[PDB]
RNA sequence: GGUUGCGGCCAUAUCUACCAGAAAGCACCGUUUCCCGUCCGAUCAACUGUAGUUAAGCUGGUAAGAGCCUGACCGAGUAGUGUAGUGGGUGACCAUACGCGAAACUCAGGUGCUGCAAUCU
RNA sequence: GAGAACAGAAAUCUCCAGUAGAACAAAAGGGUAAAAGCCCCCUUGAUUUUGAUUUUCAGUGUGAAUACAAACCAUGAAAGU
RNA sequence: AAGCUCGUAUCAGUUUUAUGAGGUAAAGCGAAUGAUUAGAGGUUCCGGGGUCGAAAUGACCUUGACCUAUUCUCAAACUUUAAAUAUGUAAGAAGUCCUUGUUACUUAAUUGAACGUGGACAUUUGAAUGAAGAGCUUUUAGUGGGCCAUUUUUGGUAAGC
């Protein structure tokens, strides 16, 4: 190609490829080693990661342990399941992150039989507190936050999901200086601002501001709120009822899966180019050579 | 005051090249390795004759230069300056060392004997194996006797045994003469410089069309 | 007056005169380098096992 | 003067297996080592902590201690005319589970199975391994394989 | 026939590389801060070569990066200085382009002897939507060949917009 | 079978140039009140999922493609080497005997496989 | 490499390529790429207690180093270190 | 030298089988580093010059470099590859598996860890060959100038160095 594209044979030969998930830019292996590596004097104890990822339009919350063959998911919770609990808009905001953390916490505790014990913070007030072990009883299920490549900032939705999982009764070691409301100038967090974020107060205040200001912007954003008759002041009770429903039934009813996997595969196979055989490659080479009766 | 070559005939030492650990090595006596009609195409000079070592020994750069000069002079004055391409195919990369005990009888007073005897760079030599080609020369088949005699004259400048071998290759290529002729008539050989390039059945068909229009 | 500097000459012969002896493995190796937390708990566990087996003799 | 440091003459020993530099893959840390496990020692030059001395590179030992990030390995070192017990504290990046006994373990399992089948069927065991035996007689056919006569070739140069 | 391969200005960088690091550097910083409308950043030297008195880490230049409508406005203001004429050589092979002006005072507020007179360096980085693929943290990728900005496409865009022209090749 | 999250092995996965991609996902993408970070809302943060697009990313296919991987009575039982002789040779070195046995080279084939969870025309 | 006033072959800015061809106090070798390098933020684990271990080795000392234990701390959201 | 504890016995300057470790011989250099010969195709932007060109580099030539594909030859302190010899470990009853007791360790958790109680498995009890047996201890002599041969090998022109 150019004088620097189509790299030299020696460069290609001596190039060492990174791990595939490093090439893809998806796995920080430096962080993963420290997240996954277990104290050798426990010999089987899986280290459980609360893996929180944010795609556009969805929040993924998994609880993952590591094996040689690959990571194993104990429980998973997605923000696209929040419509079942009564959240249909802002499925990637801070309140949805908190809801998904609460959902994964409740679902995992139910799966482990630790739902009745370790109820968590049912009365949410935005206070910083960890899940405490019960006297003469099993210790709380301990997981470690895995933000992946997401940057650690004060107010991040990943720490929203952390707060949700911790309030749900999972013991997730954490500090409070990354929550919204943490006063960087002092040593304490603003619990009312944290609770506001938990219940979507920032979004509702934006809705009211945009209403009292130019209205075509409030018809472009929050259009679904207008079409669903969701006023700004209803967000707090929407998220409250969502938390109650999550605690009531965090049992992961899956989707009905219409067009079953065989039909899925059959339909996907039509738009799938298949590799040519060596006979076909030789035939194409012969065709290209014979195309020069003279020279082009 | 150069030491006689018998002192450095044999490959007694490990290879001792000029490097970051020598930095003080004299220049080789032979600086020109390709001479005669070195621009001639592969087709011009089909015959190849080799002066080939029959010993594992060292050839000094002085001996290499003397033999190159002798062979070139004979072949030039007999067949013409441009009737051949002579290539010296051994390079004097091994540095010879000398521990200097020079003069001034009474040297036991100002000399340390064998203490700290590591020598300084004295000269250069090529390390040659049995069967290793020392000289190669391509020419026309009509110049075979002249080229053989030139190599035979150069043979006197070297220690040890050398042989004159008429190669079965075409010139300086690694192809037997029938095989090179076959590739040439098939059109898969192109003159690049004094050497050629060969068409391979690998690589992109676009480039294999652009070069070697044998299609 | 310089002398010889070093040689391993005859050293393997001397070693093999009384032979290279394998290190006489024992059952129950020593617990010298074992983690002290593990050793503390091991002592308590072994004491408990001894008491239980003492009461078990009926 | 002479130089015998801890990592003297380790230039190639502790190198990173060309085109296999960089981070250690997670299976190394996901392996589980128990007291009594047999491990081969091969230092990873990229992990400078818990590294074995060069003498133990390629030695196989038994784990006697398990710590947070490392194991203790028992080696028998030839010192003088006898063996001395050495106890190394090696991080898990420098050791791997030895396969020096897996053949014996599967042989034990297969021998148990063969003995069970023998005592359920009849009387024959043949449980010991045997060295490669001399070949039995065989009849070699010439149908389509008539012997082709070769002769030593004359000398030529082909240079 | 191109949905969203719409060439647009990624950014505009205004650069004043002063030989010194004192009051002249502060004045140049004020110059390219006043029109940029934002605080600029001073760039340190890395070498000590000659004739400049530049030492390692001396803060000898000052630059400012502007995007969006302000970048377009400043670009138009400097193209008015260049009389909406550029050289083909000014267009990089990667699809960016730049020019240099002296006498910065010809736009906006006048000479201001308390501030002095400086020259400036306009460089416009052009991209298409989807350049974030190159700049983001997670799943960083390389823009495809067809989506890559080219000198020809930037020249065509620059003469279509701004009604400008280029000079002989 | 496609896709996403987390992965295992870490090029058969990389690289170069083109072509294609339904559904969903992913993505680019829209916005700056709030938390947050910037010279620069480009990155990072937050908000919307609404205005738009498969252009790019991504995925797959193509290439007498580069690299890489595998195999070979391919080169080569060659180079080298353990052992032996009161073998040859002035020597340099070499041959033979009983064993072990490469690399380059050539040719052929191949171009990710796969775990857990979720999802999908 | 392609671009941008003075600005040239070397000053600053931009993009592209870039397996490390740089840097990591010093000799050299090894090691290292979302780092071990560069920049920034917080710090004193350069701390306390007394043992075991590896190298040199007599399996003495000394130096250096390894992995723990029992504390007290630093950092980070955290796993950890 | 004195013995001692045992001898239904143990081990071994050996082979085999299985499984590791190595970076020397060789090999390689149109593979990285460093050397190195030549021609060819492009940068006349090449470092510029010669020569004209009125003057440009404007056109040639050039030597030098750079880029591209080739080419000859090399490395104790180079290297992708990579032997032979030598070398670690294993080849059982202190073994394999099964049931369940202790703990202040560990686990979300009888989760595990280690140690136990109980239970099944002798012709080849789990490759070969050998075994004037194996194991153990005390105490003391002399010695602590060496040299030679084959092979590997360093300094040296070399040496009965
Ligand atoms: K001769
Ligand atoms: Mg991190
Ligand atoms: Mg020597
Ligand atoms: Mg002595
Ligand atoms: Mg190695
Ligand atoms: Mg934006
Ligand atoms: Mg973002
Ligand atoms: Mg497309
Ligand atoms: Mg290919
Ligand atoms: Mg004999
Ligand atoms: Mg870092
Ligand atoms: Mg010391
Ligand atoms: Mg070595
Ligand atoms: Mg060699």
């Amino acid at each position: 190609a150019f004088q620097k594209d189509a790299k030299s044979s020696a460069y290609s030969s001596r190039f060492q490829t990174p791990f595939r998930r490093r090439r893809e830019g998806k796995t920080d292996y430096y962080q993963r080693k420290r997240l996954v590596t277990q104290h050798k004097a426990k010999y089987n104890t899986p280290k459980y990661r609360l893996v929180v990822r944010f795609t556009n339009k969805d929040i993924i919350c998994q609880i993952i342990s590591s094996t040689i063959t690959g990571d194993v998911v104990l429980a998973a919770a997605y923000s696209h399941e929040l419509p079942r609990y009564g959240i249909t808009h802002g499925l990637t905001n801070w309140a949805a992150a908190y809801a998904t953390g609460l959902l994964i916490a409740r679902r995992t505790l139910q799966k482990l039989g630790l739902d009745e014990t370790y109820k968590g913070v049912e009365e949410v007030e935005g206070e910083y507190e960890l899940t405490e072990a019960v006297e003469d009883g099993p210790r709380p299920f301990k997981v470690f936050l895995d933000i992946g490549l997401q940057r650690t900032t004060t107010g991040a939705r990943v720490f929203g999901a952390l707060k949700g999982a911790s309030d749900g009764g999972l013991y997730v070691p954490h500090s409070e200086n990354r929550f919204p409301g943490w006063d960087f100038e002092t040593e304490e967090i603003d619990p009312e601002l944290l609770r506001s974020y938990i219940f979507g107060g920032h979004v509702s205040q934006y809705m009211e501001e945009l209403a009292d200001d130019d209205e075509e912007r409030f018809s472009e954003l929050f259009k679904g709120y207008l079409a669903d008759d969701i006023d700004a002041d209803s967000l707090e009770d929407i998220y409250t009822s969502a938390h109650e429903a999550i605690r009531a039934d965090p049992a992961f009813k899956p989707t009905e899966k219409k067009f079953t996997k065989e039909q899925y595969a059959a339909e996907s196979k039509k738009y799938r180019q298949t590799k040519l055989s060596k006979e076909e490659r030789a035939a194409r080479v012969a065709a290209k050579i014979a195309a020069l009766a003279g020279q082009q | 005051a150069r030491r006689p070559a018998r002192c450095y005939r044999y490959q007694k030492n490990k290879p001792y090249p000029k490097s970051r650990y020598n930095r003080a090595v004299p220049d080789s006596k032979i600086r020109i390795y390709d001479l005669g009609k070195k621009k001639a195409t592969v087709d011009e000079f089909p015959l190849c004759v080799h002066l080939v070592s029959n010993e594992l020994e060292q050839l000094s750069s002085e001996a290499l230069e003397a033999a190159r000069i002798c062979a070139n002079k004979y072949m030039t004055t007999v067949s013409g300056r441009d009737a051949f391409h002579l290539r010296v195919r051994v390079h004097p990369f091994h540095v010879l060392r000398i521990n200097k005990m020079l003069s001034c009888a009474g040297a036991d007073r100002l000399q340390q004997g064998m203490r700290g005897a590591w020598g300084k760079p004295h000269g250069l030599a090529a390390r040659v194996d049995i069967g290793q080609i020392i000289f190669s020369v391509r020419t026309k088949d009509s110049n075979k006797d002249v080229v053989v005699e030139g190599l035979r004259r150069a043979r006197y400048k070297f220690p040890g045994q050398q042989k004159i071998i008429l190669s079965k290759k075409w010139g300086f290529t690694n192809l037997d003469r029938p095989e090179y002729l076959k590739k040439r008539e098939a059109g898969e050989v192109k003159d690049d410089g004094a050497f050629v390039k060969f068409l391979s059945k690998k690589g992109s068909l676009e480039n294999n069309i652009r070069e070697f229009p044998e299609y | 007056a310089k002398s010889k500097n070093h040689t391993a000459h005859n050293q393997t012969r001397k070693a093999h005169r009384n032979g290279i002896k394998k290190p006489k493995t024992y059952k129950y190796p020593s617990l010298k380098g074992v983690d002290p937390k593990f050793r503390r708990n091991h002592k308590h566990a072994l004491h408990g096992t001894a008491k239980a087996l003492a009461a078990a003799k009926k | 003067g002479k130089s015998h440091g801890y990592r003297s003459r380790t230039r190639y020993m502790f190198q990173r297996d060309f085109r296999k530099h960089g981070a250690v893959h997670l299976s190394t840390y996901l392996k589980v080592y128990k007291v009594g496990d047999i491990v081969d020692i091969k230092a990873n030059g990229s992990i400078q902590k818990g590294m074995p001395h060069k003498f133990y590179q390629g030695k196989t030992g038994v784990v006697y201690n398990v710590t947070k990030s490392s194991v203790g390995v028992i080696i028998n070192k030839m010192v003088g005319n006898r063996y001395l017990e050495k106890r190394l504290n090696l991080r898990v990046e420098h050791i791997k589970h030895s396969k020096c006994r897996q053949e014996f373990l599967e042989r034990v399992k297969a021998n148990a199975a063969k003995r069970a089948e023998a005592k359920a069927q009849g009387v024959a065991v043949q449980l010991k391994r045997q060295p490669a035996q001399p070949r039995e007689s065989r009849i070699v056919s010439t149908e389509g394989n008539v012997p082709q006569t070769l002769a030593p070739v004359p000398y030529e140069t082909f240079i | 026939q191109n949905p969203m391969r719409d060439l647009k200005i990624e950014k505009l960088v205004l650069n004043i590389s002063v030989g010194e690091s004192g009051d002249r550097l502060t004045r140049a910083s004020k110059v390219l801060e006043q029109l940029s409308g934002q605080t600029p950043v001073q760039s340190k030297a890395r070498y000590t070569v000659r004739t400049f008195g530049i030492r390692r880490n001396e803060k000898i230049a000052v630059h400012v990066t502007v995007r969006g409508p302000k970048a377009e406005e400043i670009l138009e203001r400097g193209l008015k200085v260049k009389e909406y004429q550029l050289r083909d050589r000014n267009f990089s092979a990667t699809g960016n382009f730049g020019f240099g002006i002296d006498e910065h005072i010809d736009l906006g507020i006048k000479y201001d002897p308390s501030i002095g007179i400086f020259g400036m360096d306009f460089y416009v980085v052009m991209n298409r939507p989807g350049a974030r693929v190159t700049r983001r943290k997670r799943c960083k990728g390389t823009v495809g060949n067809s989506h890559k900005t080219t000198k020809e496409d930037t020249v065509s865009w620059f003469k279509q917009k701004y009604d400008a022209d280029v000079l002989d090749k």
